[PDB]
């Protein structure tokens, strides 16, 4: 966002809105398509015309299914395996954000290969090299267990989302606040 | 009373109950009394097995600086200190 | 003595040790001990043998640590009972004129 | 000192300033630095024993044989307040709760 | 980042001269720090106070004069030929368009980034009445840098002598909890997302816990272990007094 | 990319890629001789499997030995000799396990516990205060004004 500088008409930037659209869909760094919908990118073009690439990639996370939107798209982007194979890399992202608390309120950290399989569109075996190769390219960082089928990951790239994550944001530091009213109370009265 | 003590040592330890072998530890002519003396004890019942679930205990008013405890087991052992250190005030 | 040493036994190898009465007779006399817990073992009726749940492995649990915070205490008992009676005398030796 | 020279001075330097640490005046310098400061409280408490057992030998018969007064209280003041600083420090590991959770 | 080292002397006489100038809650007051800035460490070893004239109600009303930092750093080459000008402090809390634009003014008598620390009259709230903070651009942007109070040898001795812990580490630290908890609800209800991707990132950091309920245990063990040898300390003692009661009982005999 | 395909490697397409392009790698006239391609085969398949134990250990932490040995295109008696070899020269240490199928990483017990690993703990608490001061300075200006 800057007002002075760049200053272009409204049909260069559309144009410069398709080269920001190609630029994430052969990588998932800084964020990911949906980094871009916050920002005055999104809101600013039209919605047809394939200007929405960014926009279904976005709901395409939490459904899961590249056949809709390859139904949406022409070959050219199509035909490149990369958009494929790091577009399964922020679905399983949603299920890796979900290790420290989304659901379960007592923080239990547990990864089941059937739920990703659902949500990335892979295979159970083929999770084992998934998450592999996320490690070699530096996307996350921590150990996997092949016989509990178990993974534990340290952090990634946490994202701006807001809502039920800054809602249980809070109910973490209560029992930071909870130990002053047990704990810290009994070693006053010492 | 000779009946409710031979069922708990079969019970509280010993898990997962059988059916005809607890009629013949408590002298039971009739298997029909057999149910009627578990639904008195509450006992979990599952598909041709009755179990035991209540092994373990809770509750039972408060306890304070005993059985295990969490916030206070550490307490005691950092009054210990302040004990040494009140003598010598 | 038996249940200490013998950690998988069979029914029938009691009664013939101690000459007991029958096999519905020890069954009975094994499940008494395990309410205080001293035998602590499981009678498996479905298999036909008792079976030790004793596996030690303890030094990892908290159990040994309550009997530490007693003896932290236990030394101190005789701490407070002695300090005070170095004192006690010497009031009437420090009273009197020494030469 | 006045009023404003009163409570900067404290605030800056009174005896030694720990502060602007404080959650980790005494986490940091202790439990996060067990790198290496007790590492190997097994030997460390084998550093105990070679200090008491010095003096301790010397004077079993409570007369005068090696000509030593303090003897007995020099191990006992300097193993006392170490031990006292083991103790306090290994309590407050687990102590400071940080919520590990799973 | 860098580091950023203050003596008390410079904080002790940076609020006597808001003192000195009558300064109310309606004006601010500002200075110039003086130090070594080329090492990572910056350090402050002289400070003075300029009188700067502020609205508040006003923020494009500041007066700030440069004719008094030319002769103030003539008259220090006479003095001390290592203290050069390494940036300014300022008094309040707020941080308004009257400090923001004076920060490229004292850029031109100071060679490296100048240093910009709030100072708090009023010192209210924990410790470090004043933070240190640098200046970056991606908006002008203030970064804070760890604020380490040291001093010479005799110069903390010298304080000494006008001034002449289990508890004190969890009272601290409960108080800092407690500041988290007020940091989450003050911040969302501004927003209604950098700070909590900071925040997010480091809440992560029994599967793998399974083998580290032990390591609990084997500390618990060495206490055990250390209060035997902690009863020694008063086993001897216990010996040390009877070594006086066989004398005790001496006196009266010869008495 | 033949460098860095060690890490990725399934050894499923190793056969395939040699055979598509081989500049080097099955027909080479060039800075070799021989009077076979043996060479070729022999010497590549042996440090493709050297090369794929390395990043396994540093990725799983245990898995388990039957779909290891089908990563490894080998048999059980293939399987036990490259690991052997790893081990007595010193290049990887894991724990194998032949009555129970459970390959591990081994991680090393010496870290004394709490004496180092605790180090992730204050870690993980550490960066609050420095975020907060960040935070105190632009908060006031942004909501203040």
């Amino acid at each position: 966002t800057l007002e002075p500088s760049t200053s272009i008409t409204l049909a260069e930037r559309q144009q410069l809105a398709y080269d920001l659209s190609i630029s994430a869909l052969l990588g998932d760094k800084i964020y990911n398509f949906g980094e871009l919908l916050h920002h005055p990118i999104m809101e600013t073009i039209v919605n047809d015309s394939n200007y929405d690439w960014l926009f279904q990639l976005l709901n395409a996370l939490t459904v899961g299914d590249f056949d809709k939107f390859d139904s949406l798209i022409k070959v050219q982007i199509s035909k490149i395996p990369i958009l494929a194979q790091h577009e399964s890399f922020l679905r399983q992202k949603i299920c890796l954000m979900t290790l420290i608390e989304t659901v379960f309120v007592k923080n239990i950290r547990m990864l089941s290969f059937e739920d990703i399989s659902k949500a990335t569109h892979l295979p159970k075996d083929n999770v084992e090299h998934l998450v592999m190769r996320a490690i070699s390219l530096g996307l996350l960082k921590g150990s996997i267990d092949q016989v509990n089928e178990l993974v534990t990951i340290s952090w990634v790239q946490p994202r701006i989302i807001s809502g039920d994550q800054i809602t249980k944001m809070k109910d973490r530091l209560v029992e930071w606040n909870d130990q002053v009213e047990k704990l810290g109370k009994k070693m006053e009265a010492r | 009373a000779i009946r409710d003590e031979i069922a708990k040592n079969t019970e509280l330890s010993y898990d997962f109950l059988p059916l005809s072998n607890i009629k013949a530890l408590l002298f039971f002519n009739n298997e029909k009394e057999t149910e009627k003396f578990a639904l008195e004890r509450n006992w979990p019942i599952v598909n041709s097995k009755v179990y035991f679930n209540n092994q373990s205990k809770e509750k039972a008013d408060y306890e304070d600086e005993m059985m295990h405890e969490e916030d206070q087991k550490t307490n005691i052992i950092e009054k210990a200190m302040d004990y040494a250190i009140s003598i010598e005030n | 003595i038996i249940s200490l040493t013998y950690k998988k036994i069979s029914l029938r190898d009691i009664c013939l040790k101690l000459n007991l009465d029958s096999e519905q007779t020890v069954e009975y006399m094994v499940s008494r001990a395990i309410r205080d817990g001293v035998i602590e073992a499981k009678i498996n009726h479905e298999d036909g043998f008792i079976e030790t749940t004793e596996l030690l492995n303890i030094y990892d649990s908290e159990d040994p640590q309550q009997v530490f915070d007693e003896r932290i205490k236990f030394a101190n008992q005789l701490h407070d009972e002695y300090l005070v009676s170095m004192r006690y005398p010497e009031d009437k030796k420090t009273q009197q004129n020494e030469k | 000192k006045t009023a404003k020279e009163t409570k900067m001075l404290m605030n800056l330097h009174k005896e030694q300033w720990q502060s602007g640490l404080k959650m980790y005046d005494y986490e940091e310098k202790e439990e996060s630095n067990l790198a290496a400061t007790k590492s190997m409280v097994k030997i460390a408490e084998q550093y105990s024993k070679r200090i008491e057992e010095e003096k301790e030998l010397t004077e079993e018969e409570l007369k005068t044989r090696y000509v030593g007064r303090q003897d007995p209280k020099k191990h006992l003041s300097e193993t006392a307040d170490e031990t006292l600083e083991n103790n306090i420090v290994s309590v407050l590991t687990a102590g400071v709760n940080s919520v590990a959770i799973k | 980042h860098e580091k950023v080292t203050i003596a008390p002397l410079v904080l002790l006489s940076a609020l006597d001269h808001y003192e000195r100038t009558q300064t109310k809650e309606n004006k601010r007051c500002v200075g110039v720090i003086l130090g070594d800035a080329n090492s990572s460490t910056i350090r402050v070893t002289n400070s003075f106070a300029l009188p700067f004239e502020e609205d508040e109600k006003n923020s494009d009303v500041w007066f700030l004069d440069h004719n008094y930092i030319e002769n103030m750093n003539e008259m220090c080459k006479k003095i001390n030929a290592k203290e050069k000008l390494i940036g300014w402090y300022h008094s309040g809390p707020k941080l308004r368009a009257s400090d923001l634009k004076i920060n490229e003014l004292f850029k031109k008598y100071t060679q490296n980034n100048p240093l910009l620390l709030i100072v708090d009259v009023k010192q209210q709230g924990v410790g470090l009445p004043t933070d240190a903070y640098v200046a970056i651009e991606q908006e002008k942007t203030f970064l804070h840098l760890p604020c380490t109070i040291e001093a010479e040898e005799a110069e903390e001795i010298g304080v000494e002598h006008l001034l002449r812990i289990r508890l004190t580490n969890q009272l601290k630290s409960l108080k800092g909890l407690q500041s988290k908890l007020k940091d989450v609800v003050e911040y969302l209800d501004k927003v209604i997302h950098t700070i909590l991707g900071k925040l997010q990132d480091v809440f992560n950091l029994n599967n793998l816990q399974k083998a580290l309920t032990v390591k609990t245990n084997d500390e618990l063990m060495v206490i055990y272990i250390s209060n035997l040898v902690r009863s020694i300390i008063a086993f001897d003692d216990l010996i040390e007094n009877k070594i006086q009661n066989k004398k005790i009982q001496e006196q009266r005999v010869k008495d | 990319s033949l460098v860095k395909l060690f890490t990725t490697n399934e050894l499923m397409r190793w056969p395939i890629v040699q055979k598509t392009y081989e500049p080097v790698l099955n027909e080479d006239d060039l800075a070799f001789g021989g009077e076979a391609n043996k060479h070729h085969w022999e010497d590549l398949q042996k440090r493709v499997i050297e090369h794929n134990l390395r990043v396994i250990s540093e990725y799983y932490s245990r898995i388990t030995l039957l779909r290891l040995n089908e990563l490894l295109d080998l048999t059980e008696s293939q399987t036990e000799t490259y690991i052997s070899d790893l081990v007595n020269q010193g290049i990887i240490y894991a724990k194998v396990n032949r009555p129970a199928k459970i390959v591990n990483f081994e991680k090393p017990k010496n870290s004394s516990q709490l004496l180092n690993e605790w180090s992730h703990n204050v870690d993980e608490l550490l960066e609050h205060i420095e975020t907060i001061g960040h935070l105190i300075t632009k908060e006031e200006i942004m909501h203040g004004l």
